[PDB]
């Protein structure tokens, strides 16, 4: 959603929370790079189920 | 400070010495669906003690530890302000 | 010199943009010189802890 040059993203989690939400951020991250590299790396001739 | 397993020390004190095994009992189970609280019970020989949790895990794993140092022991009206020297940490 | 104005190059040469306004620890204040009077007489100030 912040689409403009140079947007920020803000997020609000409270202290005790600050590690399950950092790992959980990380999580997401991975899974974004995983869905990336898996749709790079994948070659198929058929290209359809 | 529950580190480690006390319903398996408590076990072990109880078959180690011979002493009968931990019986578990539940009594009262109260609290809206999403906000049940579970009450277990541990009695073993002439002590019982008692184990609140928000699941049934938890409050047998806090009975169990509590009876566990029992039977070792016997043989504002304002919201706090924050300051404002808060920054914006980069994830 | 005499009645005539100059430009005033110290202000300009300082001020290049705004000091940004922070606030200071009593640690760091500990240190810190004290304050002197002609230098907060006919300046600027802001609170930083309201």
């Amino acid at each position: 959603r912040a689409r403009t040059t140079e947007a920020k993203f803000v997020l609000f989690t409270a202290d005790k929370e600050r590690e399950k939400t950092i790992q959980q951020i990380y999580q997401y991250r991975k899974a974004h790079n995983d869905i990336a590299e898996y749709l790079k790396d994948r070659v198929l001739e058929k290209t359809e189920p | 400070k529950t580190v480690g397993n006390p319903i398996g020390w408590l076990q072990e004190m109880c078959m180690q010495r011979r002493w009968p095994p931990p019986s578990y009992e539940t009594e009262t189970e109260v609290g809206l669906p999403h906000e049940r609280l579970f009450t277990i019970a541990c009695s073993i020989l002439n002590y019982r003690e008692m184990g609140k949790g928000k699941s049934k895990k938890i409050a047998k794993r806090l009975a169990a530890h509590r009876m566990w140092m029992r039977l070792q022991e016997t043989p504002i009206d304002r919201y706090e302000q924050v300051s404002k020297d808060f920054e914006f940490i980069k994830i | 010199a005499g009645e005539q104005k100059c430009f005033d190059w110290e202000l300009m040469t300082n001020f290049r943009r705004l000091p940004q306004s922070h606030g200071s620890n009593v640690q760091q204040r500990e240190q810190q010189p004290a304050p002197r009077p002609e230098d907060f007489e006919g300046k600027i100030v802001t609170q930083w802890y309201a």
